[PDB]
């Protein structure tokens, strides 16, 4: 640290010409002081790009924590700079990370409210629903400080992220079902091949979600599929029950998630709703009420006569 | 349980070294144990001489093997709280209103 | 219980007629000792199907658990009693009943050695995995007491089923690179059509084996599908080496079940995995490591004019 001190005075004050003379010199770019702050930090701290852009050309550390926890990424999100911001997560800073209260640097940018670090940390993969010491997501702590839009958006991505995940499990339930009514103790052959259809009919609806998140310029965010309620289904009449419930449930949430758009003033969303699942959800309920009332008055479950014969003549 | 039928002087005996020897010359020989077992056993006896005559009955074998292998009685009266104690242990087992550790455990105190 | 013990000698005896005479007489079922003990753990115990019959006629509980937490189900699983443990699951028996020692039914059966109660119990969802008190799976407690067919019915399925389960995920993956490749920062539509049919194919295989285990008599019982290791593919050729690396292992674990299939002596399965499965798996990985080596040659990813022209020129 000969010359780790003399980057750290230009780094607090910004002379381009220093530290060019210094790296003409080879000063050393890894200069931690007792508290861990690097010439980064203070380049990051100030706001001046160029300093940063040559510290990051020498091979700087862009991910040094300090004995706070904090990195360049941090105070560049605490401060609002922009462009540090984006060169930053240009040179593999990590988006998700932690400092000694838990804070990420989404939950900084959201607490202060800078909407374009928001947008461009939603970009990298920034975790909407990380929390801190106190239990705190970002979207707590920008409705906390009347950061409206910062908000919405943080709303709005969860939620049709979480739709995303729904219609992707109800595909499974449908394979569940499927390949429950063609087991040689349960031999029905055409309630397997309509749940079969269902189950691709969801697929298509998930993926046309993820088409729409990707025309809009947000961020799909994946989660694990769960494993259906039941691997025994008992009858087709218990079923078609279950479908029953199942697409109600789906149909509330698309009902959530239509009002969710109307409150955050996004026309194009509510018209997607409208005209690609909320009247296919109306169709799919009154067709598998039908169902289950004509199983019930043929006198299902305790009579095989009825399933046999709804097999046949409804399903085939 | 080692149970052993033994013969004790009485502590205020002027009479020692006579019962000593009707003891030890002809009690605790072949003839003794002969006599004494004519009318009722003795299963296993404690003569080593005599436990090979008798050790021909496989009843008498089995005594003294699970004898030997045994625990000998204590000769001491905390027993009797033994006999009130892990008794309400297996109380506790076979009835199940208590584990192995708990019933166990409970008649340790 | 005016009669309960009166039904407590019948059960340990095994008399239809005074069980008959008690029921004309309206004696009370539930009759429990101070351990526990039903008329029906007796009448299970026993091995007389008639006195159980008629206990659950007259409603007799069929999940009774006593002070050690056997109920019948344990104790007809115990003594090797087929009938009366079809007749219990059929009257709504938990077939997963944990006792003291956490060992469920089917850890009886196969510590003991009755196959038919093993596929019986099998049938009707009995965990594989359940463990004890010492962790030991039924699988265990048949290789330490020397039942070697039942141990080969437990490794079969389990490894069926985690195929199932392998050739899910796989379809996920291909699902988020799909999706990765239509941002619009990663404007790429070939690359982006060509893992959704991947995705789809994928999905195709899982519901082949799905089709195989129904047709053989087994049990599929589904697990979470976790979701991929990345959000963020970085290139063309980072993704197509991550897809390499999924489909080689892929086939290390066909080549696994083959193994097992060979040493149960199950020529159809044998069959059936190497002609549905191991060519299929032998194209993609030479399919594979072809546009690995020709993108590695044009220069990627350091040249993104190589990528535009991979996308129109293989992919197009």
């Amino acid at each position: 640290s000969e010359l780790g001190k003399e980057l750290l005075e230009a780094a607090r004050a910004g002379q381009d010409d220093e530290v060019r003379i210094l790296m003409a010199r080879g000063a050393e770019v890894n200069a931690a002081d007792n508290t861990g702050t690097t010439p980064l930090h203070l380049a990051a701290y100030s706001g001046h790009l160029e300093i940063v852009e040559v510290l990051l050309k020498y091979g700087a550390e862009v991910n040094a924590a300090d004995v706070f926890g904090y990195t360049p990424l941090h105070l560049a999100a605490y401060w609002g700079h922009l462009e540090i911001v984006e060169v930053l997560l240009k040179n593999g800073a990590d988006v998700n990370a932690r400092d000694s209260d838990g804070m990420t640097p989404l939950h900084l940018a959201a607490k202060w409210g800078h909407l374009e670090i928001v947008e461009v940390l939603l970009r990298y993969g920034a975790d909407v629903e990380a929390q801190d010491k106190f239990g705190k997501t970002p979207f707590d702590l920008a409705i906390d400080n009347g950061n409206e839009d910062i908000a919405e958006v943080l709303q709005a991505l969860l939620a049709i992220n979480r739709q995303i995940n729904l219609e992707l499990y109800a595909s499974y339930v449908y394979l569940s079902m499927s390949y429950y009514f063609d087991r040689d103790d349960v031999a029905l052959k055409n309630f397997a091949k309509y749940f079969l259809h269902q189950s691709h009919e969801e697929r298509e609806h998930a993926e046309k979600l993820m088409k729409l998140q990707n025309q809009r310029g947000g961020a799909i965010s994946l989660q694990d599929i769960k494993k259906p309620d039941c691997d025994d289904w008992e009858s087709g009449l218990n079923a078609m029950e279950c479908a029953l419930h199942l697409e109600k449930n789906v149909n509330q949430s698309l009902l959530e998630l239509h009002k969710l758009a109307t409150d955050c003033n996004d026309p194009h969303l509510c018209d997607f709703i409208e005209t690609h699942y909320l009247n296919e959800q109306v169709k799919a309920i009154k067709e598998l009420g039908d169902h289950v009332t004509n199983l019930r008055k043929m006198g299902a479950p305790e009579s095989g006569l009825a399933e046999y014969l709804f097999d046949k003549h409804t399903l085939g | 349980f080692v149970g052993v039928l033994s013969a004790g002087i009485n502590a205020a005996s002027p009479n020692k070294e006579l019962a000593k020897e009707f003891l030890e010359n002809y009690l605790l020989t072949d003839e003794g144990l002969e006599a004494v077992n004519k009318d009722k056993p003795l299963g296993a006896v404690a003569l080593k001489s005599y436990e090979e005559e008798l050790a021909k009955d496989p009843r008498i074998a089995a005594t003294m093997e699970n004898a030997q292998k045994g625990e000998i009685m204590p000769n001491i009266p905390q027993m009797s709280a033994f006999w009130y104690a892990v008794r309400t242990a297996v109380i506790n087992a076979a009835s199940g209103r208590q584990t192995v550790d708990e019933a166990l455990k409970d008649a340790q105190t």
